């Protein structure tokens, strides 16, 4: 299963973090199975239905 | 003290942490489970055995 370099998620900038606009603390709780994030959704099939 | 708003949502809180610790992290989901009695044990078997039987009916 993948995983994450650290020397990009975990730094004094989260580089990770900063690509992706959130937090360390709002990443660690997911590349270390704390809480769940939202990979994509589908737009039309919510805006129809 | 217990009802009332004071505990329930404490509850609720004080097990969503961050629980940095990964054994602390581990032993914290683990506590969400309740144990089992006997019959309990036999009863989810005999759920076993029909789905292993189902599955050999499948194959």
């Amino acid at each position: 299963a993948p995983v994450t370099h650290i020397w990009y998620f975990k730094g004094v900038p989260s580089r990770l973090g900063y690509l992706l606009d959130l937090a360390p603390k709002d990443l660690e709780k997911i590349i270390y199975f704390a809480a769940y994030v939202i990979t994509s959704v589908d737009e039309e099939m919510r805006h129809n239905e | 003290e217990d009802e009332s708003e004071a505990l329930r949502q404490a509850r609720k809180d004080a097990e969503l942490t961050a629980s940095a610790d990964s054994v602390r992290a581990y032993l914290k989901q683990i506590g969400k489970v309740a144990l089992l009695n006997a019959e309990e044990e036999v009863e989810l078997a005999k759920r076993i055995e029909a789905g292993l039987y189902a599955t050999q009916l499948m194959t």
